[PDB]
């Protein structure tokens, strides 16, 4: 749910994506 | 009983995660609950995972903790092998693609070689998806296995830790250590491999790019690299706007909390419209910060879409120009373009990885600090009734010793009494025997089991029966005897549920006396050998203590032949106890029995001395903004597909003399289409973000009007928490979440459609494979979206009891170690952690299940696309095949977003309908008709008449008032008195038309009020409530929120009110900031403020509700004295309880039932011997 990133991350960067 | 199917599933099942398919299809049919949930694997259970860590920590600690994280090392080491294989398989698609484009171009070649490449491409892509999601499974498992282990270790440590070390941290910080720091080590376990993987992925991507084009390819890498710090700077600016928005939000919610609470007074004064404008003034300040956030976000979605173009343009423009002999082929153009999209992922994920590894190193340090604290020495007290020999105790490892030189021995089955002044170490003495304090020198031992009763009673939130039982088998006869003996039956009967209820921690609140009485009983029921009572006597009365002491603690009570050492401030029960021990600043001054110890005259003698909801959101944003955004969106996606199709024509042109003929002409047109694309991306991004602010403004103003037009019945039936949650949660969703989601959803949906259009434009035979794959995608999405939300919900509700339990444990550490029930509370914590993982484990497998199905449909699209090209070689050109396959190769990523943002949409759109919930509800009468408007005739006399009037409280109920017929002349002072639950209160609600007249009529000055507008009535008459609440803000605003009349008028009103002395010569004269329902000002001041409000309007009909109810008898006289002189010619209809006020009037009306029982003069009704005479006698004053 990041800035200028519609990259799909299978990772949980601290969840609450 | 109900095992995990993974362990009893075949090899192929485990590879493709087919064993969860049963739980997915079930989750659609019916809702999934905590019972319909598998048992954990043996190797995931707390009792297997936790003991391996605490063993290695004990071993490692001896030698003197990333060295202790070679516990989960062996399993996690397998991760490296799968991830390494994935990185080399990743650069197979582009390498195979180059051969396939050369094949289609090389006309005179063996045809079969084509089919071989397209087969080899599908096989390569399908081993990639399988190996990837094997790598992710064992990463997400190892992270889950760390969480279980860390929580386990922290909990065990929290019991053995010493008081000195626990005083270092807060109860919050230790609960946050289990909640935040342990949670980060689930996440770290995933992306920690990307530290070595991403640089290796970048290094390869650069090198394959270099061989394909040349040194020219740097120009492309430069752009993508320069986007990373632009993404960082803009991601920082949004965070500062988010905090600025959040601070302004709380001001609006805090004001709404006052409005929702104090609507009852707000309606009576007609202050609905005034406070509507006041909330809107704060709302506009919040919508200006979102408007600044909207412009920024637009640039966020701009850079994302135009990056893959800008990179392509910059690289080809450089390559083509620098030398004329550089020919751009399909095999160069589309392979490099595909490599650039492989190169794009690692650079972007690298700033998030490094960012998170830093934050993990903060959490790693916090754990290392907490784990490596000094535990209590267990063999300080022997545990072979109680004896001490020259014991010295500190609270901290090095500190001035608290207790110094104590040597006392207590016979078996005797009552000992510790006495002295405050801060003599009498509190510390019992903490020393329990081995909480650190020993310096001396010998201490206690014989048999020990039962403890602390000063500050600890009561864990469970069934009050199971609280006193404290994990023991029930014995009904004995349980009855101790509850009776503790004098808990008088308290038990009062409690709503009675025997079994909830605790004040999270439920019905118990008083200080009741908390001690449960805590005392808990120890009594246990029936241990030795008892250590740390001042149980904090009860309501000494009469209560007499019953407890004699029946429980004393020699005639329960604990007759049991050792019971007690410490107390009381001097009453000393002559009953056997031996008394006097202390003096941490030293036993003198020991002896009550009789002999007084005779010596020592220290003891001195001591005694739904598509509908989407359409509702469409009408909210506005149709002009809606249509303009959809038009600009389709303009972008068309301008995109044409530019990629133009690139695929630029490739296909012959080489006349080592030159590509027209290249600058094509390069320009390719550049132009990109600007035409980029402009329209910023268009619909801004259009949608602007639209989101229009809906946000509309739906807030719509909701806020709907609430205030409601009657008070709505605010009684509807819970306050339900309304507050609406303004807080649901608006925030419409403001931030929905506008960002709808552009990500539509963006994804039309990228998938866009990719299919190119495949069909390249190969028309592609049609046949579109319905089969689409039908599969629909069904896998259907089950996931349904089942996944249930599992995430179950996980979020099952994690809250783990933190709730640990917080209770941390408070009652002294008790748990006194009774020695650690083992019980360990299993209690292991059970709760397992119940959280039981929910979390399906949740993570559900993601692996979907990902294998979606990527398999992704690999089917790239298979058929590339295959049909080989079937129709002789028709197509090299450029179209490049473009067709290169697009199909990106489909897999969009399908993930399309399924996610489908699920995110379906949850967020629910909030839109719930903001329009109170749109069609029952609304009160029109605020002003302003057709039959009242003139200035009402104050001329002030006649009031009820004509057979009657009201109900509820819509369907027995009548509260009935047959109410009486006439009141202008200037008459009328009294209304009765018994409790008569309905005299309801007559005030009827006069102000809160509830509309159930039957009959009500007249004021020959002009019926039932027909006339509410606000025209509400202003013309004034009211003094029971508890006049003050709204937070100016005192100038609090008196007159409209600020219509002069400031001298406000002064002369406060002068007559006799509140001149208050806010007279304070620097805050008129603009004093009130807050918290008028907490700054005292009880008496509030009555004078609401009197001043009535003295400002100067209306001829006033009403008083509980004017003399719990008053200090200072403002009571000032109220009555002002009423006499100021309202001398004005009508007043007073609702009073006390006779003193009622006695001094011209006329009085008395009703006990719904009907008017008696009426006349106070002096007349005393002589008549009516119900007034009976009321006056029962009151007392005759």
């Amino acid at each position: 749910x990041f800035w200028g990133n519609l990259h799909w991350y299978y990772e949980q960067f601290d969840s609450t994506c | 009983p109900n095992p995990c199917p993974e362990s009893s599933a075949s090899f192929l099942s485990r590879i493709t995660f087919w064993w969860i398919t049963g739980m997915m299809v079930q989750g659609y049919r019916q809702p999934l609950e905590s019972t319909d949930l598998w048992s954990l694997n043996k190797e995931d259970t707390s009792e297997q995972v936790v003991p391996v860590l605490v063993k290695n920590w004990k071993k490692e600690c001896a030698k003197s903790f990333k060295v202790l994280y070679k516990t989960f090392g062996p399993y996690f080491l397998m991760s490296f092998l799968f991830k390494a294989v994935h990185d080399l398989m990743m650069f197979a698609g582009p390498e195979i693609l180059k051969l396939l484009i050369n094949f289609v171009n090389d006309k005179k070649a063996p045809e079969w070689q084509g089919y071989f490449y397209t087969a080899l491409l599908f096989i390569s892509a399908c081993l990639q998806t399988l190996v990837l999601h094997q790598y992710f499974h064992i990463c997400f498992v190892s992270g889950m296995r760390i969480k279980t282990a860390v929580i386990g270790a922290v909990y065990r440590k929290a019991l053995v830790i010493t008081n000195a070390a626990r005083k270092s941290s807060t109860v919050g910080e230790i609960v946050n250590l289990m909640s935040v720091d342990a949670q980060r080590f689930m996440d770290l376990a995933t992306y920690i491999n990307m530290i070595w993987s991403a640089p290796l992925q970048v290094i390869l991507a650069l090198y394959l790019l270099w061989l394909n084009l040349g040194p020219s390819v740097l120009a492309g890498v430069a752009v993508m690299v320069l986007m990373v710090p632009l993404n960082a700077v803009m991601a920082m600016k949004t965070k500062t706007y988010q905090v600025a928005h959040m601070k302004s939000k709380d001001n609006r919610i805090k004001l709404m909390n006052e409005i929702l609470n104090g609507i009852k007074v707000l309606k009576l004064y007609a202050w609905e419209l005034a406070f509507k404008d006041k909330v809107l003034a704060i709302r506009q300040e919040e919508l200006k910060v979102l408007k600044k956030s909207a412009y920024l976000a637009a640039v966020g979605t701009f850079t994302w879409v135009c990056t893959p173009f800008l990179v392509a343009l910059s690289t080809f423009a450089v390559y083509v120009t620098v030398d004329e002999n550089n020919i751009l082929d399909a095999q160069k153009a589309f392979v490099s373009l595909a490599l650039f999209n492989i190169l794009r992922f690692p650079l972007n994920i690298l700033p998030m990885v490094i960012s998170s590894i830093v934050q993990a190193s903060v959490s790693l340090k916090r754990l290392r600090v907490f784990l490596s604290h000094e535990d209590l020495d267990p063999d300080s007290i022997q545990r072979r009734s109680i004896t001490v020999k020259n014991a010295t105790f500190t609270w901290a490892r090095n500190d001035p010793p608290t207790l110094h030189g104590i040597t006392f021995s207590v016979p078996e089955g005797s009552l000992v009494a510790v006495v002295g002044q405050v801060g003599c170490g009498k509190s510390s003495l019992l903490s020393a025997l329990l081995a909480e304090m650190d020993k310096v020198e001396g010998h201490v031992t206690v014989k048999g089991s020990v039962a403890y009763v602390p000063q500050q009673a600890w009561i864990q939130n469970i069934s009050l029966r199971e609280n006193i039982l404290f994990g023991r088998q029930l014995q009904e006869r004995y349980y009855k005897a101790v509850v009776e003996a503790c004098a808990l039956l008088p308290d038990l009967e009062i409690l709503p549920s009675g025997d079994r209820t909830e605790i004040g921690e999270k439920g019905v609140n118990l008083s200080g006396g009741q908390k001690q009485r449960v805590s005392l009983a808990r120890a009594v029921y246990c029936d241990s050998d030795v008892y250590l009572l740390d001042d149980p006597l904090s009860a309501v009365d000494a009469h209560v203590g007499k019953h407890i002491f004699e029946n429980v603690i004393g020699p005639k009570g329960l604990l007759k032949n049991k050792t019971r050492l007690l410490v107390t401030h009381a001097i009453s029960y000393l002559p009953q106890m056997d031996v008394i021990i006097v202390m003096s600043g941490g030293k036993i001054s003198e020991m002896g029995s009550y009789q002999e110890l007084l005779a010596r005259d020592g220290a003891f003698a001195e001591f005694l001395r739904k598509l509908s909801v989407y359409w509702d959101y469409m009408k909210a944003i506005g149709l002009f903004i809606s249509f303009l955004s959809i038009f600009l969106f389709l303009c972008n996606h068309v301008a995109s597909l044409v530019s990629n199709y133009w690139l695929s024509l630029w490739t296909d042109d012959p080489i006349v003399n080592g030159t590509q003929e027209h290249t600058q002409v094509r390069l320009s047109v390719y550049g132009a289409l990109g600007i035409s694309q980029g402009i329209t991306v910023f268009g619909y991004s801004m259009a949608v973000s602007i639209g989101g602010i229009f809906a946000s403004r509309r739906l807030h103003l719509d909701l806020l009007h709907n609430v205030l037009r409601s009657p008070i019945s709505f605010f009684e039936r509807t819970p306050s928490g339900n309304l507050v949650n609406r303004f807080s949660k649901e608006l925030d969703t419409v403001d931030s979440m929905i506008p960002q989601v709808i552009k990500m959803f539509m963006g994804s949906l039309f990228n998938v459609i866009g990719a299919c259009i190119i495949i069909l434009l390249a190969t028309p035979m592609a049609a046949v494979i579109i319905p089969p794959l689409g039908l599969i995608y629909f069904f896998v999405q259907r089950f996931y979206v349904a089942s996944s939300r249930q599992l995430k919900r179950l996980e979020s509700v099952s994690r809250s009891p783990v933190y709730s339990h640990f917080n209770e444990t941390l408070l009652g550490v002294s008790v748990i170690r006194a009774f020695e029930e650690q083992e019980r509370f360990i299993r209690q914590s292991d059970l709760k952690v397992d119940e959280n993982q039981k929910a979390y484990y399906p949740s993570i497998v559900a993601n692996r299940w979907l990902a294998v199905r979606l990527e398999c449909v992704g690999n089917c699209i790239v298979l058929f696309a590339s295959l049909f090209a080989v079937i129709s070689r002789h028709s197509l050109s090299a450029g179209l095949v490049g473009l067709s396959v290169s697009y199909s190769l990106q489909v897999t990523t969009y399908l993930n977003w399309l399924v996610r943002m489908s699920s995110e949409m379906e949850t967020n759109i629910v909030a839109v309908e719930r903001l329009k919930e109170y749109s069609e509800t029952e609304k009160e009468a029109p605020w002003q008709i302003q057709d039959m408007a009242p003139p200035k005739d009402w104050p001329q006399v002030g006649r009031v008449e009820f004509r057979d009037y009657g009201l109900r409280y509820r819509e369907d109920l027995d009548l509260v008032l009935k047959h109410i017929n009486v006439t009141i002349d202008g200037g008459e002072k009328v009294g209304i008195v009765g018994r409790t639950g008569a309905g005299k209160s309801s007559l005030t609600l009827g006069l102000f038309r809160i509830k509309e007249s159930a039957e009959g009529e009500i007249i004021i000055d020959d002009i019926n009020i039932a027909k006339i507008g509410l606000h025209d009535l509400r202003f013309k008459i004034t009211i003094i409530p029971q508890d006049p609440v003050l709204f937070s803000g100016s005192l100038r605003m609090n008196l007159d929120p409209f600020s219509q009349y002069s400031d001298e008028e406000v002064w002369t009103s406060l002068e007559l009110a006799h509140l001149k002395g208050f806010v007279s010569a304070l620097p805050d004269k008129l603009n004093h900031e009130c807050a918290e329902g008028g907490e700054n000002l005292s009880v008496g001041q509030r009555q004078l403020v609401c009197l001043a409000r009535a003295l400002l309007r100067k209306t001829k009909i006033l009403v008083l509700d509980e004017a003399t109810a719990a008053v200090d008898l200072e403002t009571d006289d000032l109220i009555q004295s002002t009423i006499r002189t100021q309202f001398d010619d004005c009508t007043v209809l007073t609702i009073a309880h006390r006779l003193n006020t009622i006695m001094d009037y011209t006329r009085v009306i008395v009703l006990d039932k719904g009907e008017i029982q008696e009426w006349g003069s106070p002096s007349d009704l005393l002589q008549q011997r009516g119900l007034f005479y009976s009321m006056a006698k029962d009151s007392g004053l005759v």
